[PDB]
């Protein structure tokens, strides 16, 4: 079990996808295609 | 000035070399889908038109 974590904006959430292009899953967190982990994000204001 | 999209511009390209390495220096580009190609093999094929 691998636990990645960090924080991205709020209209990217879309992109942490296995097969996606964008400017943050260029090179900077690239998901495969045989993923078969689970996505979780939620709203981290206040805090951050 | 872009024309709306009721009468769209139209511009048929003629034989060139197609650097696409500029279009790309452009924005943080909110959508950039190719359909019948991909973007990260596009700098090898030639088109027709």
């Amino acid at each position: 079990v691998y636990a990645d974590s960090f924080v991205i904006r709020g209209n990217e959430v879309s992109q942490i996808a296995p097969g996606q292009t964008g400017n943050i899953a260029d090179y900077n967190y690239k998901l495969p295609d045989d993923f078969t982990g689970c996505v979780i994000a939620w709203n981290s204001n206040k805090l951050d | 000035r872009f024309a709306s999209v009721y009468a769209w511009n139209r511009k048929r390209i003629s034989n060139c070399v197609a650097d696409y390495s500029v279009l790309y220096n452009f924005a943080p580009f909110f959508a950039f889908k190719c359909y019948g190609v991909s973007p990260t093999k596009l700098n090898d094929l030639c088109f027709t038109n």
